[PDB]
């Protein structure tokens, strides 16, 4: 399997943009245990900016950019023993873009039995007249 | 801040058994543990073991034994490895995220 991400994503300052991330192709028997979004160049307490659990849903441990400006676009947690969670589309959305949001974002899938599969995307924040 | 410790030792007088140990000191339960020899998991290292708290344990060569240990930690035994080899452990935990550290045999 592989992580499909764009090498670069461009968004307007103060606007909203999406960071695509997919675990392709669908493989029967491959279980996604966790999705982790990281800013690997931000300090240790600020790296883990978003995570998604198949049962408990999303979390945003780092205050920067924090939950106020981050959201999962299509990740759906499980709804009991009937419906299985859908974490293959780990696309992350940033709202109210600031110049502090420019840089590298990593999208990692903690998969069983394959392991950790990760891709990286650089977010470019476009400043008006700049 | 969450911390991952890694310890690799030769714990037998026969001097023919690498023992890899690593644990996660955090605020949440572990969703997955990935162990790799040579480098970071999924980023250059060769996958050695994948551990899930419910779906079981997955291991590759040359892992003779991979198992869970107490207090959010695991242990690993190699068959027979070099003294300068690095072993990396990555813990994926909700809600704090993923954390990884690496270790090696201490000098004699
Ligand atoms: C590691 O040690 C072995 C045996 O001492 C040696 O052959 C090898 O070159 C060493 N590797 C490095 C990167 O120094």
């Amino acid at each position: 399997v592989r992580v499909q991400v764009l090498p670069e994503v461009r968004g307007q300052l103060g606007g909203t943009v999406e960071l695509p991330c997919h675990l392709l192709p669908p493989v029967p028997g491959l279980y996604i245990s966790l999705v982790t979004w990281q800013r690997p160049d931000a300090p240790a307490n600020h790296q883990n900016v978003a995570a998604f659990h198949p049962k408990m849903g999303p979390s945003f441990p780092s205050p920067k950019p924090g939950s106020e400006r981050l959201s999962f676009v299509s990740a759906k947690q499980s709804t009991g023993q009937d419906t299985e969670a859908e974490l293959q589309d780990a696309t992350l959305a940033l709202h109210g873009l600031t110049v502090e949001d420019e840089g590298n974002y990593t999208c990692e899938f903690a998969t069983f039995p394959k392991g950790s599969v990760r891709g990286m995307t650089w977010l470019r924040v476009l400043v008006p007249r700049l | 801040t969450p911390e991952v410790w890694v310890q690799v030792r030769m714990e037998a007088t026969e001097l023919s058994s690498f023992t890899i140990r690593c644990g996660f000191l955090g605020s949440g339960s572990i969703s997955l543990v990935t162990v790799s020899w040579g480098g970071p998991n999924g980023a250059g290292g060769t996958t050695l073991a994948v551990l899930h708290p419910e779906r079981g344990i997955r291991q590759w060569a040359p892992a003779r034994q991979a198992r869970w240990e107490t207090q959010s930690s695991i242990s690993l035994i190699l068959e027979g490895p070099c003294a300068n080899t690095t072993f990396c452990c990555k813990f994926a935990s909700f809600p704090e995220g993923s954390w990884e550290a690496c270790g090696s045999l201490p000098p004699s």
